[PDB]
Parts: structure tokens; C-alpha cells; sequence
């Protein structure tokens, strides 16, 4: 699903950028 | 009458249009300026890292005209259906929006970019206003992603 994928991407984005 | 909507639309529409055209636009300036710069840095990064997934999503959506925009509107609402709102989800939606705007430019539907920006702004300002206000709007957006 598209909405679920966007959610997943948003999660990866945060974990990659948290400092 | 709605300053938060106007500013949000200005930021999102400008980003989507310059991503599509490849040129910045000439025509609350302080906050909006910094937000746009931030959006360029962060949003371009999302599109780079997730270009393959974005492509797949686009194809499944099948956007050919203005009425197809509602299908993205329904998708975007669904993103926040779990009751969770954060800047990560917001930038991701705006980034996918820029990706779609590029697609609209390639298929000669450039006139669909504004309604695209308005639908994205509708989801964020109209349904998440309280949260946005709590983050001090786009000032908080700038601070959250400051590096």
C-alpha cells in the first residue's frame, strides 16, 4: 500500500537523521 | 483570512514548482525563506534516497489529470490515520509531492501542479492545524531540521 510505504519511508528518514 | 494556510501553500507551491521547472520563483518572508531552503536540503535528500520507491508509488497511483489528484489526497489522509503526526511524515509527503510535480511537468500537465500543492496544503493545514500551531508552524519546521 502507498500510505503504508510513505509511513515506512518517513520512519527511515527519522532514524537516519536523529542525532 | 487564514495566514497559516497562505504561508504553507506559498512554501509548498514554490518548492513543487521550482522542482518541476528547475528555476526558482521571482515574485512572513523571513520564516518562509528559511523553510524553503530547509525543504530544498531535506526534501531533495528524501527524493534521492527513495527515488525507486517513489517511482513505484507513482505508477500505482496513475496520475494523468486533475481528478487523479483526489487519489493522492485520500492517500495522504491515510498516512496520518494512525493518529501520529511528525515533521518526518510531513516532509516525506511534500517530497513525494515534488516528485509528482516533476511527473506532471513531463506529461505536459503543468497546470495540475497548483491543485497538487493545494491538496497537500489541505491535508496539513486543514487536518493538522493544532499540531502545526503547537510546533510554532514553519518556524518550528526550520528549527527541527537546523544543522
Amino acid at each position: 500500500q502507498i500510505a503504508r510505504k510513505l509511513q515506512c519511508i518517513a520512519d527511515q528518514f527519522h532514524r537516519l537523521h536523529v542525532q | 483570512e487564514d495566514e497559516l494556510y497562505r504561508q504553507s501553500l506559498e512554501i509548498i507551491s514554490r518548492y513543487l514548482r521550482e522542482q518541476a521547472t528547475g528555476a526558482k520563483d521571482t515574485k512572513s518572508g523571513a520564516t518562509s525563506r528559511k523553510a524553503l531552503e530547509t525543504l530544498r536540503r531535506v526534501g531533495d535528500g528524501v527524493q534521492r534516497n527513495h527515488e525507486t520507491a517513489f517511482q513505484g508509488m507513482l505508477r500505482k497511483l496513475d496520475i494523468k489529470n486533475e481528478d487523479d489528484v483526489k487519489s493522492l489526497s485520500r492517500v495522504m489522509i491515510h498516512v496520518f490515520s494512525d493518529g501520529v503526526t511528525n515533521w518526518g511524515r510531513i516532509v516525506t509527503l511534500i517530497s513525494f509531492g515534488a516528485f509528482v510535480a516533476k511527473h506532471l511537468k513531463t506529461i505536459n500537465q503543468e497546470s495540475c501542479i497548483e491543485p497538487l500543492a493545494e491538496s497537500i496544503t489541505d491535508v496539513l493545514v486543514r487536518t493538522k492545524r493544532d499540531w502545526l500551531v503547537k510546533q510554532r508552524g514553519w518556524d518550528g519546521f526550520v528549527e527541527f531540521f537546523h544543522v
